[PDB]
């Protein structure tokens, strides 16, 4: 939760604060690029 | 028609959530299906 | 009138797609926007009293 | 052909950033406007 | 000034949503036109 | 294939449009789904490591 000693911008008149977009399409890159990476380590191990 | 993004928008413009959800879910879908191929072969 | 959209901009990657402002960005231009709105507002109160 | 949002969807599923932006434009252009109209009424 | 609210560094810093911008802009833009209103109604 | 898009609502006010899940609800989706790929995956590698 946005407190006023965590989060800089916090203006509590703009309601409760989540990740972006951006935020979100970054650790899909990481995760995704990770697991898929595992998979075709198994899948090249098996097939 | 919308000006190009330079690298330098990044995390002030942000893309879509229900692009974002389009793309979390077809990653989910391929992993969920890749894993299955591979239980079906090791046991 | 039609509704306005502004500030996007095409992404790269096609799966991107248009990229618009965040929260983020939108607050400090309401912050900022506000903030001479209101003081202009208690300007023009002075202002008519004294006229 | 998206379903119709329902009020319990509010906060949960939100308007895209380059709308608000747009209509927070909107807002200011107008606001800006009757005050430069008003100071002209005055002086 | 965009980088001062990460209270989750797997996902980044933190904003409000559009929802809440758009609740706010709802309140400014009705309590500014009734002051607005209130002297145009005055001058005009 | 066209980028997939997911979860939207039309709004009945034009001027808001279309809605889109927030940063938190695609956040707690992720971690969600993280979770059992993970485990399963290093569940698969300790069988063909074994």
């Amino acid at each position: 939760v946005a407190t006023r000693d965590n989060c800089c911008i916090l203006d509590e008149r703009f309601g409760s604060y989540c990740p972006t977009t951006c935020g979100i399409a970054d650790f899909l890159n990481n995760y995704q690029t990770s697991v898929d990476k595992d998979l075709r380590t198994l899948e090249g191990i098996l097939y | 028609g919308w000006p190009f993004c330079s690298d330098e928008d990044w995390n002030t413009k942000c893309p879509s959530g229900c692009r974002m959800k389009g793309l979390i879910d077809e990653v989910d879908q391929d992993f969920t299906s890749r894993i299955n191929k591979l239980r079906d072969s090791l046991f | 009138r039609k509704p306005p959209d502004a500030d996007g901009c095409l992404h790269a990657d096609p799966d991107l797609g248009v990229l618009c402002p965040t929260g983020c960005k939108l607050q400090d231009t309401l912050v900022r926007q506000e903030r001479p709105i209101r003081k202009s507002i208690e300007d023009l109160r002075n202002t008519v009293d004294s006229v």
